[PDB]
């Protein structure tokens, strides 16, 4: 029964000893509060509606269809539209669904009732039910013929059915189709880094915490957390992102100044052995010192704190995204070779950041890091400790790729802005 | 019936000592193809952002027969050989020692082409 | 005129069916503007179309693995084309498409106003590379092969971030592929004939561009989607599916006098003389050309016998009602009504329609037309054999197809649903002859069409 | 507190792998700083820094604990674009190994982002950093002139033999021997300096052999280093047995 | 006489012939695409449920006469030609000659009587413990060998070599056993042929990888090794498992993923003269463990992995280093962690008989490689084997898996270059050393046990030697259809 200690942003007491175990995907209400609001959130863009009605621009990347101009105002009657759809998507009054608008008139916000999602067997019925809602209020509020409802519809639908996804309608939810999975159980683990970076306003240690919640989210769903290996995992999970016994903060104010990697790795290495989880086991005749892990489970939670604490100093210090792919491989490689013990994960997050790397400087690039999410085919690999890191150094950069924060800001960040659990996942965790 | 014989010397032949050996091969008996691969020696750059700059290399001119004159081409080593007589198998080893000056390494079997392949 | 046996026209016994499937298979389309805006923006280098010029002769030269064999691949090279006259003169007249060039004026201002001021290029991978395995690997092989023309032509290291940034925006930020990914049963890769939509098909044959005769260009897709959809995708039974004999031809052409007759003009080309789509509309030209088909059938039994199943005798009435009512319109999904009228009215007509299954897509059919459900409403300019309904069995995706082209015809639109299909396609470079799909296959099996994609050179006589 | 900072091996070369990562080398050259910056190809020589975005300094950073709590580095605050350094070094008992190399600028440098392939070694910083960097690289005894030679493009020659000067494949010419010293006339990129670069005297071939970070069964046998032997089985057998049973 | 490259010329490894790398590409050579197509063509369905729902639910006498005349009817059928009397097109004869359908049974005396012209026979072309291996695996089932058209599986793609085997299976029963061509036993007889009773070797790919079923991303390492019908012809456990290499090295990383470096992974013998070796050492260490038998192998323990895929990898780097011959080559360096980790994942299954023995073997090999050197293979090579060490022995969901049941589509392995050839030769490797009639599915070393096949299956790196110089002849050409 191991009782972490959880610390916030700015390393002050939150919670003491907490058990490993309530901070479980499936025992924590939180972690629940914010897998259930992202499984029913979804937000429609009006003015892409309006603009599809009106050019003909619907359906996928060039498409357009001509002569069927459908021209109206979605965008001076939003609020209209959305008591519509407020009462379209509900299952009944006074539930829980709220649809409310953005600034300008220019998107909506639906949320699916929850019941809607306990009675389907996936997340995603509640795209559909929403663009079917908003679909229909069109009708209703055009009076069109209908030999021009088609037009209307896949305005809002996209080019679905014909195509699996719906491609092109303004319908849009955070996670990818389930057809669009990597494996059995990573459709929670499809938020790339530049959305987990927008939800919590560009803080550090308060994005690593989200993408690790769900990173091991994805983790216990695809029963890879089961007996002594749960353990494993929710321990990682304690350790590198949610702030155990400050550790992860401790390096980094430790190793601000003029740390580098290796003085992250000095500074955990010196921890681990001083907390009594490493010991010398046969001292080598060149005075080297091989080491031996007392509980291997608490080891590879230091390594995965102090490989967020590398990423944090090294692309801190750069200011830069990119550092990661190096951060990562070369921290746990020189770990390896400071103590005789295996790196984090048992050499997955060292191989997964080579795929980074390799990802991410020659070909099929990905952003920088920015399109990085652990349904990826190359980031799937690690049990959840390199998405954390990516996310947390995106936060860190200062505006070195294109593809900024603000690029997709509107889309996703502001949409889970008012969300206390989205915006600082750290205090947000109790039960 | 011809074996393939290669002679691997432990450095790089710069081109001071490449008029020597490879002109030594050719007092050896009995020869069919000689086949001699080192890395490319470019007169311009053709990567990285100084694309389009001209390089004199000191490895260039390597080859002065007498009999003909061979052009200034890229660097040698791993210089295979085609020899009909068997007897010469250890000879060319023989030789390789009186004009390359230092260390070679030495393999046997299959190095050379005998009969056309797609491209041809 | 050049007819020949069903036997040699089978798919398999036929080139240019063959070829015509490896041209749509191994095309990709790759946007090339925001890839230059990284270059401007965090890569310090100006793009001038000198900087363009020199990256395509960099990209149409590599296209055989170089830096494959150069004597097997030849049908490869990328061309470009642009909605912006402003940079469209300056390229080399060797790899440019001009939109004003290939097409008419309105034409080309539609195309022109639909993709904006940006720029595209038109990539074709070799054939023996789409048919050693799927043409599933275009999209990576091109975008291996524009990352190299990239990293060779603009001269950056290869490893940097801004390095990367540029390799996802070349490459897999805008990418057009013909069909995308398939759902559980058939699930194919991206650029297969499940995903090729119908629009995709009415943009991909370039009849619309060389002819003003709405008929024509409708019934020229028509041929194209049945030999295409039926037999790549779904095949095979009398595969000769209403591109020979002309009786569809004929019931088009009448169906064109009726609805020129009774209603003022609204088949000739223009969006001006189009009727409003009613029921009442649907209901009159569908039963018209149902009844006129049904009366040369049964008025020459040489006709009615030559047709022996009921499946080509559906398939004719359905898709000449549809192109009808589709022209007559202007919407699709009227000629979608009139399809499935036909259908019905054949059947009352004369007891019988098809072979067990060729009434799935029919009776599901005229109800799924107009709706706004979530898999069952959709143009059908967007529709295609991945559609729930239209998946699996045989003799019905080619006037689906037609129809489309149709409705985007006859109010004379300079394409069906994309712009950058219509004038990718609009290169008399290809080994098919995408402006008149149906004399190809003519040529393909007199034993006259010579596809690309064999192998004589590399393997003994 | 731990100030151990190790790597297996009782023999030469991992001793010289230990000074590699801690970055304990003596000095054995010169070049001044402008000469440096002149030959890293990537501005003009004795100039100011280019920036590629305004500096940190003045566009306010966002609240973030970790952007307050580590420096900026001189680099980025002044927000210099990111610039690199290239290194090929030679099988041929080179004083460097591109991990090692890598470790090297990983423990002894910030803000960095090291690359490892096995014929050459990214290092990629803001360009005061890769500067600094690239300084320490080159002054001191970890880049023999002639055992590893800075190529931006085309890095080829690592497990190419050496010449029979001793000096490592050349395929730019990004220094050569002239003069019985080595000569340094181009940039990384191979694009060439009005002025030449006395880059030094070359190590003789029994003197890089004492002072290599590679293993070689005629230099130094990795079959007769127990030690290094030892802690690959080590790792390996927790790696595996930890995969099968994580305790 | 005289002449400069800046590449070696390949030989192929165990062959005096030689190709250039840039013509042992797969677009070059054509073997290289038969093998593959082979692979698509091919598919098998068992006909016993079949037979008894035309028994029971019809009151049909199955019998060997009838057997023989549903064999022909079908093999009439196959090559695209009409059975049943509908007025379809028929495939013309002249492209469509690679088609054939063969039936092999666990009785032998029902496989007396069945022609044997439609018969392969475990026994002919088996040794006894084999035969006796491989029809105690089956049953006493019967299996039919379903091969369609090349050009049919080259002009679409490899998920109609199903389809349309379950749509000429049907005409097929229909002619030859005069049902009403359309009636509730075809849609039984045609479900078994596609979905019931069909194995086939490519399998089904998820969405987010953009291929399809029946891609070599589905193949997976066992039935590869099964594919190649090396261990039934040849004896020497080695040789099986490094043909199994060449061919895995072929087909998995120049096809399913296109510097086309890894065509050294069998070219030049290095990987051989390390796995000979390593194999000598073997039998003199452990007291000939790595010969063929069943009793005589060691257990997979720790240790014993860790003492051979060490001495392995000291015998690879003492080569190199003494004599650099297969280096020097531009991108060098890469395909120099392959060859040595394949030599000492066969070194580890040869003499444990455990093909996870064998891909901890390979994993311990690229640590040493990378710590005597000090640099591991180009950019992107160690995602899977930094990963892979501790992947080998677990039982998690996306990780636990043999060799045997793996492949391209294993999540580690899925998209680096140079790693499943040595993967699937370690799988082999894990039963050749123990003389096994197959390593997973028995089906396949039966069905591509057949010389009719224009690729032969019995060494695959010989015909891709034999193909570089252009002396193979293919099979899905369009020769009459296309003008001269």
């Amino acid at each position: 029964s191991d009782t972490v200690d959880i610390y916030d942003d700015r390393g002050k007491l939150l919670e003491s000893n907490v058990d490993i175990m309530s901070l479980a995907p499936t025992r924590n209400a939180a972690i629940k509060k914010i897998i259930l609001d992202t499984k029913r959130s979804v937000a429609v863009s009006l003015a892409g509606i309006q603009g599809a009605l009106a050019s003909g621009k619907m359906g996928g990347k060039g498409r357009q269809i001509l002569g069927r101009g459908l021209n109206y105002d979605l965008v001076g009657n939003a609020d209209a539209i959305a008591e519509n759809v407020k009462n379209l998507v509900q299952v009944d009054e006074g539930d829980d669904t709220s649809v409310k608008v953005i600034k300008g008139g220019k998107s909506l916000l639906i949320q699916a009732p929850s019941s809607r999602i306990a009675a389907g067997a996936d997340y995603m019925s509640a795209t559909t039910v929403g663009a079917a809602a908003v679909t229909q209020t069109i009708i209703d509020m055009f009076g069109t013929d209908m030999y021009d409802a088609p037009i209307a519809k896949s305005a809002v639908w996209g080019s679905y059915p014909q195509t699996m996804d719906l491609m092109g309608g303004n319908v849009q939810g955070v996670l990818s189709i389930p057809q669009n999975n990597e494996g059995l159980g990573f459709s929670l683990r499809n938020i790339m880094a530049n959305h987990i970076a927008a939800i919590t306003s560009r803080g550090a240690m308060n994005a690593a915490a989200l993408s690790s919640i769900y990173e091991q989210s994805g983790i216990f769903e695809m029963g890879g957390a089961v007996g002594m290996f749960e353990r494993h995992q929710l321990l990682g999970l304690a350790c590198q992102g949610l702030n155990a016994n400050n550790v992860v903060y401790d390096i980094v104010k430790e190793n601000g100044k003029d740390g580098t990697i290796g003085t992250v790795i000095e500074s955990i290495v010196g921890r681990a052995v001083e907390d009594g989880v490493i010991s010398v086991d046969k001292t080598a005749p060149s005075g080297y010192k091989f080491y031996k892990a007392n509980d291997v489970p608490m080891w590879n939670a230091y390594a995965a704190a102090g490989t967020l604490a590398a990423t944090f100093v090294n692309c801190g210090a750069g200011r830069a995204a990119q550092n990661v792919s190096s951060t990562l491989l070369y921290f746990n490689d020189i770990l390896e070779k400071e103590t005789g013990l295996p790196g984090c994960d048992y050499g997955k997050v060292q191989g997964v950041a080579v795929g980074f790397s390799f990802f991410s400087h020659s070909i099929y690039g990905g952003g920088g890091p920015g399109v990085f999410n652990g349904n990826h085919v190359v980031t799937r690999h690690s049990r959840g400790f390199a998405i954390p890191c990516v996310c947390a150094a995106v936060a860190l950069d200062a505006g070195t790729q294109m593809f900024t924060i603000e690029s997709t800001s509107g889309l996703i960040g502001d949409v889970f802005g008012s969300i206390e659990e989205f915006r600082q996942p750290i205090k947000a965790v109790a039960g | 019936d011809s074996i393939q014989i290669e002679i691997f010397p432990s450095r790089i032949l710069s081109p001071e000592t490449a008029q020597k050996l490879i002109s030594e091969l050719y007092q050896v008996d009995g020869i069919i193809r000689v086949m001699v691969q080192g890395p490319r020696l470019p007169e311009r750059v053709s990567a990285g952002p100084g694309t389009g700059e001209k390089v004199e290399h000191p490895l260039r001119k390597p080859i002065q027969i007498g009999d003909q004159v061979i052009e200034l081409k890229i660097s040698v080593g791993r210089i295979r050989l085609e020899i009909e007589n068997a007897e010469t198998k250890e000879k060319v080893r023989s030789v390789c020692d009186k004009m390359l000056p230092f260390s070679f390494e030495f393999r046997e079997g299959h190095f050379l082409r005998r009969k056309p392949t797609v491209t041809d | 005129d050049i007819v020949a046996e069903p036997d040699d026209l089978h798919y398999v016994n036929n080139a240019a069916m063959q070829q015509m499937w490896d041209d749509i298979r191994r095309t990709c389309i790759v946007g090339l503007d925001m890839a230059h805006e990284t270059l401007e923006k965090r890569l310090g280098k100006e793009v001038t179309p000198e900087t363009i010029n020199h990256y395509l002769e960099t990209l149409n030269h590599a296209m055989p693995g170089a830096a494959t064999h150069p004597a097997l691949v030849d049908d490869c090279y990328v061309k470009i084309f642009t909605g912006d006259d402003e940079l469209a003169d300056e390229i080399d007249k060797q790899y440019v498409i001009n939109v004003n060039k290939m097409f008419s004026e309105e034409q080309a201002a539609q195309i022109k106003a639909s993709i904006g001021k940006t720029t595209w290029q038109a990539i074709h991978i070799p054939t023996i590379v789409s048919r050693t395995t799927d043409g599933a690997q275009t999209s990576r092989w091109a975008a291996m092969q524009i990352g190299m023309s990239f990293i060779s032509a603009y001269a950056m290291c290869a490893g940097e971030a801004a390095v990367a940034d540029l390799s996802f925006a070349a490459k897999h930020a805008a990418l057009v592929s013909m069909g995308e990914m398939l759902p559980a049963r058939r699930a194919r890769g991206p650029n297969e004939p499940g995903g090729l939509s119908f629009g995709h098909l009415s943009d991909i044959v370039q009849t619309s561009r060389v002819s003003k005769d709405p008929a024509k260009i409708a019934l020229e897709v028509v041929g194209a989607g049945c030999m295409l959809y039926d037999q790549i995708w779904l095949g095979t039974q009398y595969a000769t599916a209403a591109y020979t004999d002309d009786i569809l031809d004929n019931n088009t052409y009448y169906d064109v006098d009726y609805i020129n007759d009774k209603y003022n003009g609204a088949a000739n080309l223009g969006t001006d003389n189009k009727v409003k789509a009613t029921l009442d509309v649907v209901k009159d030209i569908a039963t018209e050309s149902t009844l006129y088909g049904i009366e040369t059938y049964e008025k020459f039994p040489t006709a009615l016998e030559d047709h022996f199943g009921g499946s080509q005798r559906a398939t004719v009435l359905a898709a000449a009602s549809g192109v009808a009512c589709a022209l007559a319109t202007g919407n699709a999904n009227a000629g979608l009504s009139g399809w499935y009228l036909s259908m019905y009215v054949h059947k009352e007509a004369w007891g019988r329609l098809g072979f067990f299954g060729f009434d799935l897509q029919d009776q599901c059919g005229a109800t799924n037309v107009l709706s706004y459900q979530g898999d069952e409403g959709l143009p059908d300019e967007l529709r295609g054999p991945n559609y729930p309904n239209y998946a699996m069995n045989v003799g019905h995706q080619g006037g689906y197809a037609g129809i489309a082209q149709a409705a985007h015809s006859g109010r004379g639109d300079a394409f069906t649903v994309n712009p950058l299909l219509k004038v990718c396609f609009a290169d008399e470079l290809m080994p098919f002859n995408f402006a008149e799909p149906r004399r190809e296959f003519g040529r393909g099996a007199i034993r006259e069409f010579m596809p690309a994609g064999e192998r004589s050179l590399v393997i003994p006589a | 507190a731990y100030e151990a900072q190790y790597y297996p091996g009782a023999t030469s070369v991992g001793a010289n792998r230990r000074k590699h990562m801690s970055g304990k080398l003596e000095k054995l050259r010169e070049i001044s700083d402008e000469d440096l910056t002149a030959v890293l190809g990537h501005r003009a020589p004795g100039s100011d820094y280019p920036s590629t975005h305004p500096p940190l300094a003045e566009m306010g950073e966002p609240a973030c604990s970790i952007r307050e709590a580590v420096a900026a580095t001189p680099g980025a605050a002044a927000g210099d674009r990111v610039r690199y350094v290239q290194f090929a070094d030679s099988m041929y008992n080179a004083p460097a190994t591109p991990y090692f190399r890598s470790y090297f600028a990983a423990i002894n440098f910030r803000g960095v982002d090291p690359g490892t392939l096995s014929g050459r070694q990214i290092v990629e910083a803001r360009e005061r950093d890769m500067e600094q960097c690239a300084k320490v690289q080159m002054e001191t005894e970890m880049t023999d002139p002639a055992l590893a030679g800075m190529r931006g493009a085309t890095v080829h020659g690592h497990s190419v033999r050496l010449q029979e000067d001793g000096v490592m494949f050349d395929m730019l010419d990004r220094r050569r021997l002239e003069g019985g010293v080595i000569i340094m006339d181009k940039d990384q990129v191979a694009i060439p300096l009005d002025r030449k670069v006395n880059l030094g005297k070359p190590m003789s071939s029994e003197e890089a052999a004492k002072r290599t970070t590679i293993y070689r069964v005629d230099n130094v046998a990795f079959r007769d280093d127990a030690e290094v032997i030892e802690w690959v089985h080590r790792v390996f057998d927790q790696r595996t047995s930890y995969g099968f049973q994580p305790k």
